[PDB]
């Protein structure tokens, strides 16, 4: 996804214009998820840090999240394990 | 605060002003 | 989750949106327009928050901000941000959410920035600093504003103290401002001790200070300068001023030692070409020959031997001499010649201790002295000056313990008769640990030579530390000595019972070594080296459990004070040592410097044994001043400049005159 | 309660036509101070 891109190089002008349209993104982890991992596990295990490079991303927090020192704290533990 | 903390040397500010210069110069013999 | 926009910002409006851009772009046609625009309704805010007038600043067009400032634009706080901006020439144009706290004022921010030319501007209209209370300061403003805002008043007091240590303002400002920066170094380093949470902001001005003083003694040019500096007095005073306020990377100045090293080698011209047996020929002569000298100048202080003892080296050797005349004396009175017999209760004093009766009087008057003239808060400050306290405290005992058993007792008696406290060998005890700390003392003479100085100076500074580990050791020692001895202390055992009459561990068979909590902390101590052997945990009874708890416990107090905390403390001293290195010159300096002082004054020019027998001025200093200033102000401006100035002058100049052609 | 700030050692300050020279001199216009050394030479500073 673009936006995804665009978190990546983690800067707020284009984030926020991007953002105005409605955009959603899955959350990562199922026996559906074990079935594409048989297939291609390398592609599986690039995707997921993909999207955990976007949600990590402090202009995207900032634009997006209620409270973004809770969000930064409970994150920063989930990304840990 | 972040902005002042890596948009420091301003090179992209004269750089700007020189995209500009080129602009106009090629408009000028287009023209 | 798809998530929405929960923070965004107003949208700008179309008159918004045509403004702003003109003033991006800054055409002067379009500034034309603006101002038409302008009849026709200005303030309208970029989403950074910036209005007109700010941005304008940015864009360095001093007609776009008259105009603006015609139109009556609020100006706000457009002078604080054309002072970060660093712009001159909008400063004086404007002469002629809130980005700042709002205790800045504009002169604040200047002596933040430290830029020369706008800090001249703005002073020349006479604008002030409010004046900072004490770091203990109890009073009602003080203790109000803290309970009401304690981040407020902190923050308000570190801002001023930033502004107040700008090198800058100090040269601009102050009438003095070597003393300034010396005080105000000092001043910040104390500060941060008191405010913990701003520590590296306070340690950091106190060396941007002390970089400033060093700095600006570095721009002398003559000999005569640096004399007019050193000598000023508000002698050297103004050496001794740096030496008391800790100033290292001052005194340590190259031409600063060359004039020390060149006052103190007086009389001995073309030292350093000497070769060094010449110089230990000459060291050993003169130091030799310090009874003669020292008799010359008790009878003719001014005649040609009466000055000879004058200058500082040959004083200094002539002391060094006498101090190891003294410690071979004490060497001699070990020796079984001296003493006739051992079996006298109250001896008299020997032919020996009759020779060192006088330098002991010497030295305590001389202690005496030195403690009475720099007084009681000066003296602590060297350390070395304990062992010289203790060292004369304990000779003093010695003496009267041995009056007192002379007077005492009148008649000869077997020495194994004599029972525990005799005065006698109280005073031959207090004896040889005086001798101990008395030899001990030579340390002190290390920093006069440059190889062994920064190796000893490098050595005290790594003192520190081994006490902080000695104070976990000991807790150690302290827990492993209490269990032990309350599981050994059941089975004690008299003397009698053992054999040839002993208890405790400084026998041939060890014994008794748990049976007291003193007994096992010595039983504890002496396993570090292991001189306690293994067969101290058995019982006699043989039990064995107890054995078995005594001896696992043993084990794990060996290992854990020999595997552990030893190794730790070899790596600890391994990372210190590396740090300590890198500044060792500068530290070793400073303490010959200390050292080479003291023996500039007339006040103890003899020897231990002999010793019991304005506006001008002002003038100079200002004109001096004034041009290391001037030369500091143009070294500093270099680095700035050149390259900036270049770059300008090319684009702008090619900007311009093409579009004129 | 305030640290008064002022200039204590105070150099002479230069003429408003000798700053028009200088700035002349650094902006780099030719004519301009050809013009000001023709005037200066007219009325009889370079050495300021
Ligand atoms: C070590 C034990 C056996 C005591 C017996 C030796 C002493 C006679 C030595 C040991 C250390 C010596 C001192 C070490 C260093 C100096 C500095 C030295 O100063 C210089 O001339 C320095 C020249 C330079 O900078 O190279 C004068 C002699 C002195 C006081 C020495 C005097 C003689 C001392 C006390
Ligand atoms: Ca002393
Ligand atoms: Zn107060």
């Amino acid at each position: 996804a673009p936006v995804i891109l665009a978190a990546h190089r983690n800067n707020y002008e284009i984030l926020t214009m991007l953002l105005k349209q409605d955009v959603s993104l899955p959350k990562p982890h199922c026996t559906l998820c074990s079935a594409k991992n048989k297939k291609d596990s390398l592609r599986h295990s690039r995707f997921r840090l993909d999207i955990y490079r976007c949600l990590a991303s402090p202009a995207l927090i900032m634009l997006t999240e209620e409270d973004p020192i809770l969000r930064a704290f409970e994150l920063s533990a989930d990304l840990k394990e | 605060s972040m902005r002042q903390k890596m948009q420091s040397t301003d090179q992209a500010t004269v750089e700007n002003l020189n995209e500009l210069r080129q602009d106009l110069s090629k408009f000028r013999n287009e023209i | 989750i798809p998530l929405q926009i929960v923070r965004a910002e107003t949208e700008l409006s179309a008159e918004e949106k045509a403004f702003l851009n003109a003033v991006e772009k800054g055409d002067y046609a379009t500034v034309k327009q603006a101002l038409q625009e302008a009849e026709i309704y200005i303030n309208c805010m970029d989403p950074l928050g910036r209005s007109a007038l700010l941005i304008a600043i940015e864009n360095e067009n001093l007609e776009i901000m008259e105009l603006l400032l015609n139109h009556s634009v609020y100006v706000g706080d457009a002078l604080l941000y054309a002072i970060r901006k660093e712009v001159v020439g909008a400063v004086e144009l404007l002469l002629s959410f809130s980005e700042f706290t709002p205790d800045i004022t504009p002169i604040m921010l200047a002596a933040h920035t430290n830029n020369y030319e706008i800090i001249k501007l703005l002073v020349q209209k006479r604008v002030t600093i409010p004046r900072p209370h004490q770091i203990r300061c109890n009073c009602v403003e003080c203790v109000s504003s803290s309970e009401v805002d304690s981040l407020r008043h902190s923050r308000s007091r570190l801002n001023i103290y930033k502004a107040l240590a700008s090198p800058s303002l100090i040269a601009l400002s102050s009438e003095d401002p070597i003393l300034t920066a010396f005080r105000l170094g000092w001043e910040l380093k104390e500060l941060s001790k008191v405010e913990n949470e701003f520590k590296a902001e306070y340690e950091e001005l106190s060396q941007q200070c002390k970089l400033f003083a060093k700095d600006l003694l570095d721009q002398a040019r003559s000999s005569r300068e640096l004399e007019i500096i050193l000598n000023h007095r508000d002698d050297l005073a103004k050496l001794k001023v740096a030496i008391k306020y800790h100033q290292k990377e001052f005194v340590a100045q190259p031409n600063c030692q060359q004039l020390l090293a060149t006052l103190w080698y007086d009389g001995f011209p073309g030292w350093r070409r000497k070769h060094w047996v010449v110089k230990l020929l000459t060291c050993m002569t003169i130091g030799f020959l310090f009874p003669m000298l020292s008799i010359a100048y008790l009878i003719s202080p001014r005649s040609n031997l009466g000055l000879f003892i004058k200058k500082p080296f040959i004083k200094f050797i002539c002391h060094t001499a006498s101090y190891l005349t003294f410690l071979f004396m004490l060497l001699l009175a070990s020796q079984h010649i001296v003493r006739t017999d051992l079996h006298v209760q109250g001896p008299p004093p020997t032919v020996v201790e009759w020779m060192i009766l006088p330098w002991v009087l010497g030295f305590i008057w001389g202690e005496i002295k030195e403690m009475w003239d720099g007084g009681f808060t000066e003296y602590i400050h060297d350390w070395w000056n304990l062992m010289d306290f203790a060292m004369n405290s304990l000779y003093l005992a010695t003496i009267s313990l041995k009056i007192v058993a002379y007077v005492k007792y009148n008649g000869s008696r077997p020495r194994e008769e004599w029972e525990m406290w005799h005065p006698t060998l109280i005073a031959e005890a207090l004896f040889a640990i005086s001798n101990i700390l008395s030899s001990l003392r030579l340390i002190s003479l290390f920093t006069a030579n440059s190889h062994l100085g920064p190796l000893q100076i490098s050595l005290g500074r790594m003192l520190l530390d081994i006490l902080k580990f000695l104070f976990i050791y000991c807790l150690v020692l302290l827990a492993f000595a209490n269990g032990l001895n309350q599981l050994y202390f059941y089975y004690e055992t008299r003397a009698i019972d053992e054999p040839n009459n002993c208890k405790g561990i400084r026998c041939e068979k060890q014994n008794n070594a748990f049976s007291t909590l003193f007994e096992t902390l010595q039983s504890l101590f002496w396993s570090v080296f292991g001189l306690l052997n293994l067969y101290v945990t058995n019982v006699k009874a043989r039990h064995e459990f107890t054995e078995f708890v005594g001896a696992t416990m043993f084990g794990t107090y060996n290992v854990i004070s020999l595997v552990v905390l030893l190794n730790m403390l070899i790596a600890m001293m391994n990372n210190s040592y590396q740090l300590i290195a890198d500044h060792a010159d500068i530290e070793w300096k400073f303490a010959r410097t200390k050292l080479w002082m003291s023996y500039f004054d007339e006040g103890g020019t003899l020897p231990p044994p002999f010793n019991i027998i304005s506006l001008i001025q002002n003038q100079h200093y200002q004109e001096v001043i004034r041009n290391l200033v001037k030369r500091y102000v143009a070294a500093m401006i270099r680095n700035s400049k050149t390259h900036e100035g270049l770059t300008e002058e090319n684009f702008k100049e090619l900007k311009q005159d093409i579009s004129s052609f | 309660d305030r640290i008064p700030l002022q200039i204590v050692r105070a150099e002479t300050e230069l003429s408003a036509e000798e700053k028009a020279f200088l700035n002349a001199v650094e902006k780099g216009d030719y004519a301009t101070v050809k013009q000001a050394l023709q005037e200066a030479e007219i009325y009889y500073n370079i050495n300021c």
